[PDB]
């Protein structure tokens, strides 16, 4: 998910 | 946790500092309308996600739980922000400083005018209640933590209580009596029921525009939509 | 007006006596359950509940004052919310199960008989667990259900004043109950918040339930009553 | 509408 990346990122 | 140890003034100032910026629309057809809004909301989502991590207690949650809450409340968060921006622009919705639309312009997209009226009605409610920015950031954080809390939790309810205490503290500072405090607290939280309603109608309308392929949707937005289905 | 002059106790007593009865289903439990038969039982049940709800609403303090058109509007908007919070309340002391009727107790397994229904079942169950955890009282329940009726359609809308006045009165009523229960001012605020935040989820379940009903209708699974079709044709 | 009639009586 793009969401996972953004939350991690 | 780190949210529970905070005082009412620390909570407010933390939320105020975490506030996302007001983005601009790219400088009306049905496709042009949806194009501007999709582009705008897409960029807003990125700031929201980073805003969420700055919300006291949200980082303590697991990655999967953070994902679930955002997937559930993202449109609610966008809408309550829109309503807040348009508060001192009655009869109009301030999507962006260079994008101020009234109900007439909402008619250029089928099924959108109903959502516009609900948004405008919410803005009038905020205006009538004379909603404060400190109250606004509290409500927005409540939406983030509450909206998807029963699709899973004691930790989230602990933070929700803290924001409730934070709200009450703001009203006590304004010189409101205890009776006026409970009553306005109730008035604020009841609006969240309508914001949820607007989100669900807006969620279906987005899926509608998706089906008609009126404009192509971003990968991020399509992900958030495929969570409510 | 009659609603504003009442005290908190007279408010509670009025709401408690206005409470609709718990209806029975025509469930003859030697039939396992077909997707059609399941929807048939629920529709027939909900349709009979609607009649009692309409007459219950007329007994809600301040509702009588409104115009017919506003009455109709509030009911068209909140009818599924009222049904669901009533269902959740009935199912409070039946963990993992939904008490649609005393002769109709269902868990989420049976909710899989209808496509797209088990998601709504899980939400209703989670709400029931929340009521159970909060140790929700009947006096608080009748307040919440009345709040739903007056609030859910108030922003779709002259005198929205009167509705808000009654809402403020029901709020005062809820606080008084928590005060007599021995809860501190902090606990009163928090519990008030916790209760009203449920309404956001009840709204959500209703909206998802509203869409699922429009699905079954256009899927022609089991025909809907003329009253139910009216309530649905008011919510897209 | 049935709702209006039932609200009347
Ligand atoms: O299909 N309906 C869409 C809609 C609506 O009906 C009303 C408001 C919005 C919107 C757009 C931007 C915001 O910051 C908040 C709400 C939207 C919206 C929401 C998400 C988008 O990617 C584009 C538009
Ligand atoms: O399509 N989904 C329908 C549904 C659901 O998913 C969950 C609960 C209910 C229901 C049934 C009876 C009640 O008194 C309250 C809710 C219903 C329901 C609502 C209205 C009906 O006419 C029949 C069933």
């Amino acid at each position: 998910k793009i969401l996972h990346r953004l939350l991690q990122d | 946790s780190l949210a529970l140890s905070l005082t009412a003034d620390q909570m407010v100032s933390a939320l105020l500092d975490a506030e996302p910026p007001i983005l601009y629309s790219e400088y009306f057809s049905e496709a042009s309308m949806m194009g501007l809004l999709t582009n705008l909301a897409d960029r807003e989502l990125v700031h929201m996600i980073n805003w969420a991590k700055r919300v006291p207690g949200f980082v303590d949650l697991t990655l999967h739980d953070q994902v679930h809450l955002l997937e559930c409340a993202w449109l609610e968060i966008l809408m309550i922000g829109l309503v807040w921006r348009s508060m001192e622009h009655p009869g109009k919705l301030l999507f962006a400083p260079n994008l101020l639309l009234d109900r007439n312009q909402g008619k250029c997209v089928e099924g959108m005018v109903e959502i516009f009226d609900m948004l405008l009605a919410t803005s009038s409610r905020f205006r009538m209640m004379n909603l404060q920015g400190e109250e606004f950031v509290c409500l927005k954080s409540i939406i983030l933590l509450n909206s998807g809390v029963y699709t899973f939790k004691d930790h989230i309810h602990r933070v929700l209580d803290k924001i409730t205490d934070t709200l009450i503290h703001l009203m006590a500072k304004a010189g409101l009596t205890l009776q006026q405090q409970h009553q306005r607290l109730a008035q604020l939280l009841l609006i969240l029921s309508h914001i949820r309603h607007m989100s669900n109608k807006g969620m279906e309308h987005l899926y509608s525009m998706k089906c008609k392929n009126v404009v192509p949707l971003s990968d991020l937005l399509l992900e958030m939509l495929d969570a409510h289905r």
